[PDB]
Order: C-alpha cells, then sequence, then structure tokens
C-alpha cells in the first residue's frame, strides 16, 4: 500500500487514502 | 520532491503525510 514504489495515479490514489479529508497537493515537478 | 522520495525510491507513511493539506 504505502510501503512501495507509488509513481503516477498510484501515488496520487496512496495521498488521497492517506490525507483523506484533509487533502493534499501532488507537485510532480519540485 | 514526491516523486524522488516514493516514486523513483520506496516511499513511507512520514513522507505521505508531508504533502496532505
Amino acid at each position: 500500500f504505502v510501503n512501495q514504489h507509488l509513481c503516477g495515479s498510484h501515488l496520487v490514489e496512496a495521498l488521497y487514502l492517506v490525507c483523506g479529508e484533509r487533502g493534499f497537493f501532488y507537485t510532480p515537478k519540485a | 520532491g514526491i516523486v524522488e522520495q516514493c516514486c523513483t525510491s520506496i516511499c513511507s507513511l512520514y513522507q505521505l503525510e508531508n504533502y496532505c493539506n
């Protein structure tokens, strides 16, 4: 789930599940 | 950034939460 290589939609989904109602920000290039 | 910490290398809950609001 969380402890693996998470890329693209897979990473976005992990952030969605973990952050919940707090939301999150995804910055690919930073 | 997040891609470097979670995609190119193994992610962790500690790091992921750094990106929650």
